[PDB]
């Protein structure tokens, strides 16, 4: 029994539907193949900083990302690289809401207000040693799904 | 007084309609009690005559046909062809006997004219072809046994029981 | 009336010496059944050096043994060194098949003893080896390694006999008995059953070993075809008497499952003076000369 | 009657068991277990009798006369034994289970077939009319179970599906009623169809390779290689002790069998095989 | 009992053995047969299945070749011996699941054609993983022995 | 008393240990560890006896007759051994742990399951009747633990939460803290529900690829590749040594066993597997 | 100390007058809980005297009397004819044990003169005619067990045991 | 011969009446076995055209439509544009299989030529809008399975599934 593969299935379902343009999907595939090895070597917090820096957390994309947590009709817009980093960010946050590491209400109230994403990063920094051990198999499954389903250039 | 009647069971498809008084009363000789078909009459010296199947009476005791016994008379279009009889339940010998019979009842057996045209090329036939069991159970095993699908549910066993027990002899033509 | 002996576990009916394992018979001899019944009905006051006298006093005429598997009745049938259990529906045409033509003879009889043979579907032969251990070394005591081929039952089996007297058939019901050889167990149950008697047919089936008075041995043997159509004739011991702790006797017998011709009856009836007539009447009382008709389940003794 | 009372009991294997039989090259196992008639493990009545006789002679060296004359005197054979054991019948063998989306996640269950339960019901019927041996509830449970023959049955109604001994997928259903547990163990009992049950059970047996090593150089001695079969811990056999009316039987059954819980059965006891618990079905259920 | 599985494995191996037209692809599939059963029973069926599909290059052309194999027996697998061997082994597993009533054949062929239902196939396989791993070991070992016996060591 | 002396002991692994029961039908590349009936690793008492006997016959070369009496002759035996070993039950296996937050964290912990403790209870109860021994202390500890059989518990520690073997999240409940330690190291002991315990224990095993290399050209030799399964260091098994009265048993128990500390079980001893410490429950508790 | 008296279970009703204090302490071994009876002692070598049933000490090991051990003083009109003995609670033949006992305890037994003017020929006696247990339960099993009919609602199962779990040997003298 | 009809399950109001049989016999393949819907048919490559809703065929395998199959003959306003055809009850992609198949069938399906004046722009449509399942309960699951409320006391069960057990590609234009 490996339920992180089912969690990866449902998260990959959501993000594979939320990426309209195929270039966005291929970009997410490259993100998935890179960031798991990056979080292995470098740790969770540096990789998370890198991810949120390349994700362009404007309230627009933040709102599409919040709506992904409920809708399955939400869409991620932006450049292919931007949306791929946002999709990987949603992957991580989805794993965190599931597995109860972070309350969903706190996550949503942080993604809404800009004065609270800092508290979100603080909580994630406090929990990073746990997250680093937990999410490895989930992210490896995400990577396998990406390179299985999304074609490459 | 009571009368009964013989129903021969070959794989032959000459069973379509011969009986009208199927229940008639309430009791018939044979039965099925959750462990196979009971009171299956053996008859010696008779064989199937496949052409519009009936029982040719030959003069070899090696020749035997098995069947069942049900209450009533068939269709009242015969007794010019059937060998209607009466016995004290003692000279006919079946298997699986459960209760002491009423010491006398009548019998209706489908009989065939001897009519020696050529030699009776007798052959043995053991029941095969599960599909034939599946269509004959709807044919007769239920039109008589309305009890079936009410009391008896081990249907695959009464399939399992006749394929290797029920056998008969034939004329090849 | 009818007695079903239901073995609770594999049985052992030792036959023909002990000298790989000692073999068991299929159907227990009538002496074993009579001895078990006398063991139940015993009283420690009627002792006499005649084991069968004290045994005939304890019970009544017992009719031979066959097999009830699951409502079916199986019966022994032998062709000579070939035992089988068949349902009577295959004994009907047997006499016809007996003096039937040659190749048809072998076709039919070898189809009977091989494919219609329900023995192996019923009986397994289970070798059991035991040893003895001396209570201080905890290693096998020297020279104590014995083996025996027990008679195991794949499906539930009963031995069927018919007893005439109905008084004993009350204190026989539901008794757990030490049926057979090395301390094995069977349950007796009594039920009222209807069985015809003494039909005058030409071919009978020896349900039990038909004894031979050792006086007409040469007479009976030098023309054997006149009496048995098929079966086996063998010298059998009559068992072991509990009272005096010895073997019983040895007599030539027609082993159970043989096909006897009607003539044998009159033959046995003409070669017994009063003395051995009484002797063999006792033998038949405890159950040796039982015949059944290939027609239907109808028994009869030869003398009685 | 000359079998006046009967004592049904259970045989719980505390350690693995090896009641040996005829060693021979036909069974890919040098030292196989005693097979019954259907290929199931069994304990012969002679093995039970001898082992329990030895154990009792050691533990009660004063009741030695009672024991000798109930279970058969060895040095004076002139009198039949007043006591008799039936062959021990396999009642349940433990099986490793993988739950499949069920309520109570178990790791092992008891597995039976319908052949074994038929034999147990045979033993139980044949002794129920002894006016003291009654145990109606036990055979009533066995009969409710036997009615459902043909279907892989579970008693505790939560499984609906499982993988047995890592190799056999079976689907289970309840008994339409709770059928209070036969034994008081907190493990569900699975009565399987016979064809799949033989496979599950034959896979539940322990097959071990054993060697003889030269003490000096820790090399294996030439020819010292063989295999044995064990019956696992927790395995349950069912047998009956039958006793005639004599009065030493009364005192035997009184204070020899009341203080009889653990016993050594079978061989290889220096390997710790054979420790057994005897549960009498006259106090439990 | 799993004795029909040897017949099943013989025919499935004949399928994929004719489908792989390049001999290097045969040897690649040989290495797959000898590695992936070990890995299935050491890491679990779901991890190894994700690993197999990630390496299989499941594009619609390859999937059509798979389906044709499921039907034609004249089909041919293409595409980079590593990928083609992983896809041949994917077909081995799927062929078992089809011929053993674990997965309905029409639902599978639908999955290998559309795209939304490929994730549905993976999810269903996820829920059937204990059963599949328990039931397929004899078959996969038969495939391993056949590949060692029939395809020359590279 | 059927047994003169009864000493349970623990089998603390000093190095990784590999007891055999070699390649199965399917995994011809693996050399697995000996398994129990319900799947956990075990040491068959035949392996225990052979190893301990071979050890004693060299460590005490002058008490060789006492050893041949208690553990059986091997030149020409003329009677059974007087000593029995029970099979080693897996008692506790080490598992890596990532504790969320509590008093200064641990990096590893001892993991056991309720089924294993139930087998220990069976051993202790059976030998408390076949001997004058009574382990009421260990038995009371084990029954206090088995009282909480539903929930994953932890002994004399809280931890309230953990990741075991970096794959299994468990929620832990502190039992009562009144129960003192059993294997009194500093590390805590987790009693897991057996469904999760089976997975944790299987992860705590050690599977190792091994090869054989050509000496001249430093390449793998054709075929020289296989897998072996090790039980990790610090693993604790449980067994009992039992003996009947001999006056050689008194010597064995008072001389040999009081001076038996380290032995070498299983195989692959040249690569350092098999060193083991025995602990003799009657003093460690 | 803790003390008990052994009360028989016959098919005669003089039994309810054998004790004074119902509970006395806090320990009754003979307790019934939702399955059946437990810790009933079975004396051997005694024979009942059903006309004022008192276990006459005989020598026959086959003779036995099954009754329950209850804490209480016997009638406070005894200790001159009753059999009083203290035994260490481990050599006591009791069937259906559930829990260990206090390692020693004092026991009061209904007793009598042997009456050696009548050949003591005992007789195996059951408890049948469930009305004869119907009354004694509401006679004994209520003044000994208040817990019945306030914890026991399946009284049928406290019938289906006394039906056969309680036998004895009587003297019919 | 026995023949069935396929009632598509869209969101729109095409589900008032299309039938000439309401019950007729008793054999419907779709059942409500206390656990939701069993034996649900799926047609692939076809798309609903809810404007006069009858399945428009495409050649895209991702295009599909789920519905329940029942016996009948549609409204007797057809045989002009319906694709009645004979399938041996196995070639049809049936999901949620509980029962078995009759091994031979012939079904009627609401068909329409694809009116090739439009590019067939099919897009998925998931059944939702809780007040629409409230009317799908009646318009089909009562005009066919008026079995509703006869044994289905858990209607709020068999509404969870329809909310997710059905979906289809529609022209959307």
């Amino acid at each position: 029994y490996e339920e992180d593969y089912k969690l990866a299935l449902e998260a990959f379902k959501k993000v594979f539907n939320a990426l309209t343009h195929y270039g966005a999907k291929q970009a997410f595939r490259s993100r998935a193949r890179d960031l798991v090895e990056e979080i292995y070597n470098s740790g969770f917090i540096p990789t998370f900083f890198y991810i949120i820096s390349k994700a362009e957390l404007n309230s627009d994309s933040l709102d599409s990302l919040i709506s992904l947590f409920s809708s399955d009709n939400a869409i991620l817009r932006g450049s292919d690289e931007n949306v791929s980093y946002s999709a990987y960010l949603f992957i991580i946050l989805y794993y965190l809401i599931k597995r109860g590491i972070i309350e969903q209400k706190f996550l949503i109230q942080a993604l809404r207000c800009e004065k609270t994403r800092l508290d979100l990063i603080d909580k994630l920094y406090n929990l990073a040693p746990i997250i680093s051990a937990k999410i490895r198999t989930y992210l490896l499954a995400i990577k396998r799904l990406s390179e299985a389903l999304i074609e490459a250039r | 007084s009571t009368q009964r009647e013989y129903v021969f069971i070959p794989i032959t498809n000459s069973i379509t309609i011969d009986v009208k008084i199927t229940i008639g009363g309430s009791d018939h000789i044979t039965n099925i009690d959750e462990r196979g078909i009971h009171n299956v009459l053996v008859i010696t010296g008779y064989a199937v005559d496949e052409k519009n199947g009936r029982l040719v009476p030959t003069l070899d005791p090696c020749d035997y046909v098995k069947g069942i016994l049900v209450a009533g008379t068939p269709q009242q279009a015969q007794s010019n062809d059937f060998l209607t009889l009466k016995l004290p339940a003692n000279k006919l010998y079946l298997i699986r006997k459960k209760g002491n019979i009423s010491d006398d009842l009548k019998i209706y057996i489908p009989y065939s004219s001897p009519d020696a045209r050529n030699s009776m090329k007798t052959k043995p036939v053991s029941i095969s072809d599960d599909t034939i069991v599946n269509n004959i159970i709807k044919e007769v095993f239920d039109k008589i046994y309305n009890i079936t699908q009410k009391e008896k549910v081990k249907i695959e066993k009464v399939k399992e029981d006749i394929k290797e027990l029920f056998s008969y002899y034939a004329l090849e033509q | 009336k009818r007695v079903l002996i239901k073995p609770l576990e594999p049985l052992m009916f030792r036959s023909q010496g002990e000298f790989t394992a000692a073999q068991s018979l299929i159907i227990p001899r009538p002496s074993t059944i009579a001895g078990m019944l006398g063991y139940i009905l015993f009283n420690k006051s009627s002792g006499t050096g005649d084991w069968l006298s004290d045994l005939t006093n304890l019970l009544a005429t017992i009719y031979g043994t066959f097999i009830e598997t699951n409502g079916e009745y199986l019966f022994p049938l032998r062709m000579g060194n070939h035992l089988a259990l068949v349902d009577q529906q295959h004994l009907i045409n047997l006499p016809t098949l007996l003096e039937k033509e040659y190749e048809r003879r072998e076709k039919g009889i070898y189809e009977l003893f091989y494919d219609k043979n329900k023995l192996f579907q019923i009986i397994n032969h289970q070798d059991r080896i035991g040893i003895s251990i001396d209570k201080s070394t905890r290693t096998v005591k020297e020279h104590y390694l014995y083996s025996a081929r027990y008679l195991a039952f794949k499906k539930e089996v009963n031995y069927v006999i018919f007893i005439d007297n109905d008084a004993i058939s009350d204190k026989i019901n539901g008794k757990i008995v030490n049926f057979g050889g090395e301390n094995r167990i069977a349950k007796l149950e009594v039920d009222d059953y209807k069985v015809d008697t003494s039909i005058e047919e030409e071919y009978y089936l020896a349900l039990s070993p038909i004894l031979i008075p050792d006086e007409a041995l040469d007479n009976f043997l030098d023309n054997i075809s006149d009496y048995v159509a098929m079966g086996k004739v063998d010298k059998i011991s009559l068992g072991f008497d509990i009272a005096n702790t010895k073997r019983k006797e040895m007599l030539t017998a027609i082993l159970e499952g043989s096909i006897v011709k009607r003539s044998i009856i009159d033959f046995i009836k003409n070669e017994i003076k009063n003395d051995l007539r009484y002797r063999f009447s006792k033998y038949e009382k405890i159950g040796y000369n039982t015949l059944m008709s290939l027609c239907k389940l109808a028994l009869r003794k030869i003398l009685s | 009657p000359y079998y006046a009372f009967a004592e049904p009991f259970f045989i719980h294997a505390i350690t693995h068991l090896h009641v040996g039989s005829g060693s021979s090259v036909e069974e890919e196992i040098a030292l196989p277990f005693q097979r019954d008639e259907l290929g199931y493990p069994t304990i012969y009545a002679s093995s039970l009798k001898g082992a329990i006789k030895s154990f009792l002679l050691k533990e009660f060296p004063d009741k030695r006369d009672v024991i000798y004359k109930v279970l058969g005197e060895d040095e004076n054979p002139e009198e039949a034994s007043l006591g008799t054991f039936l062959d021990a019948i396999l009642f349940a063998i433990p099986s490793r289970i993988i739950e499949i989306d069920s309520a109570k996640p178990y790791v092992w269950v008891y597995v039976t077939t319908y052949e074994l339960l038929k034999k147990v019901k045979l033993y139980l019927d044949s002794i129920s009319q002894l006016s003291n041996a009654s145990f109606s509830n036990l055979k009533n449970k066995i009969d409710t179970i036997l009615a459902k023959e043909g279907k892989n049955i579970t008693l505790d109604s939560d499984l609906k599906s499982a993988i047995l001994n890592e190799d056999f997928y079976v689907e289970l259903e309840a008994l339409n009623n709770k059928i209070p547990s036969i034994i008081n163990a907190g493990v569900p009992l699975l009565v399987l169809e016979d064809s799949i049950g033989r496979e599950v059970i034959n896979r539940s047996l322990i097959r071990v390779r054993r060697i003889r090593i030269d003490r000096d150089k820790k090399v294996v001695e030439t020819g010292g290689l063989w295999s044995e079969e064990y019956v696992p811990m927790k395995t349950i056999f069912f047998s009956v002790l039958l006793g005639k009316e004599s009065k030493e039987s009364a005192i035997f059954a009184s204070c020899i069998l009341r203080n009889l819980r653990y016993v050594i059965l079978g061989g290889k006891e220096t390997i710790g095989k054979g420790i057994v618990e005897l549960r009498w079905v006259k106090d439990v259920i």
